[PDB]
């Protein structure tokens, strides 16, 4: 029941859910703490996921800057 | 129908309609003195449904 109580409104009791949504390395991405709380969890996770994707290819993201 | 300004954010309210198509059409049968009245047990059902919604269960549950 991480997102909402199971069986609510007759909904199915099973669904796939990320392990944690309340994590973000704001200081790295130049986001002030106040804006971090009001930021969409999707974007908070997607910034980190995109950075991981870029480096996963062996490409330092600085090389792509300005392109 | 188009949304209004009050549909968006900013207790339970029930509309009693005795019209034919309305689901509460049966209420027109409960007439005393020739003037229709909302049944004494009609309020009980409304409050029961409100409590059921507040808890998150159906009335039968």
């Amino acid at each position: 029941d991480r997102r909402w109580k199971a069986g609510l409104y007759g909904l199915p009791r099973r669904s796939g859910k990320l392990k944690d949504l309340s994590r973000f390395d704001a200081s790295f991405f130049g986001v002030h703490p106040k804006q971090a709380h009001t930021m969409d969890p999707q974007l908070r996770l997607l910034l980190e996921v995109t950075y991981e994707a870029i480096v996963d290819g062996g490409i330092n993201p600085d090389s792509l800057r300005g392109t | 129908d188009v949304p209004a300004a009050e549909d968006f954010p900013n207790a339970a309210i029930y509309n009693i309609d005795t019209s034919s198509e309305s689901p509460d059409h049966y209420l027109v049968d409960h007439t005393l003195d020739g003037r229709v009245l909302f049944p004494a047990t009609g309020y009980l059902s409304i409050v029961w449904k409100t409590l059921a919604r507040a808890l998150g269960l159906g009335v039968e549950q």
